[PDB]
């Protein structure tokens, strides 16, 4: 059992992320309910080529900030978020 | 040149965006264009929107009509999710401002081929045609103006 091996099953919850724009496909991650919506949102940035600073996920009807813990949120294996981004014209 | 070769527009769709505009004169508005690529070829199939708040000068749709959208498109058996989003410049003339510049670099980060579409409701092109462009950011940064059918 590789060292590193602990670290691949930490978090037996499974969320699916659906990119907002485009039809890629979407990502399902497993994570823990002490991460954050950061380090979700990171994670997702990092599949997609996306920068850091241009994405929010949503989850039911609310746009969420990157601090609040899934665990906060009553996220379940199985939920869904969506990957927005802002849409703002001049 | 840029990810997007040309445009096919549904007109049902042109005409929901334009009717949408025409509706409101006195302010910006905005929504999202649903459709596919086709290879290069960029479909708008349809185009829908929500809550907002707009002025003359500046319009933002409410994020979570984007959340909505996605969420449906991708639960349905159909093969379409938002491709772009369109908003109006009534008296401005058609063109990119800087904000919109900053959005559409960032759904063309999320969807390569995503395009913006622009309509002046109270202008008409020259025979006469529905005064808009679908624009992209080109692939060394520039707004370039698509072939539109
Ligand atoms: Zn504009």
């Amino acid at each position: 059992i590789p060292t590193t091996e602990n670290l691949y099953f930490q978090g037996h919850m499974k969320i699916k992320i659906v990119p907002a724009v485009g039809g890629g496909s979407p990502l399902e991650l497993e994570v823990a309910p002490n991460a954050t919506v950061g380090a979700v949102r990171t994670k997702v940035c990092a599949m997609k080529k996306l920068p850091p600073d241009t994405t929010r996920l949503t989850y039911k009807g609310r746009a969420l900030k990157d601090t609040e813990t899934l665990e906060s949120l009553g996220v379940a294996d199985g939920d869904k978020f969506v990957l927005i981004t802002r849409t703002v014209g001049g | 040149a840029s990810a997007t070769a040309r445009v096919r527009i549904y007109p049902l769709a042109l005409a929901k965006v334009v009717k949408h505009a025409a509706s409101s004169l006195q302010r910006e508005v905005a929504g999202l264009l649903v459709g596919k690529s086709a290879g290069k070829v960029l479909e708008i199939w349809d185009a829908v929107t929500g809550e907002q708040y707009g002025t003359p000068a500046y319009v933002q749709l409410d994020e979570m009509v984007m959340a909505k959208v996605a969420e449906e498109l991708s639960k349905s058996d159909k093969n379409l999710y938002i491709v772009g989003w369109y908003h109006s410049h009534p008296g401005l003339d058609v063109f990119l401002s800087p904000t919109d510049i900053d959005t559409q670099k960032r759904y063309q980060a999320m969807f390569s081929k995503a395009v913006a579409l622009v309509v002046d409701p109270v202008d008409y092109a020259k025979i006469s045609s529905l005064k808009f462009k679908v624009f992209q950011i080109s692939k060394e940064g520039r707004v370039v103006s698509l072939p539109v059918s």
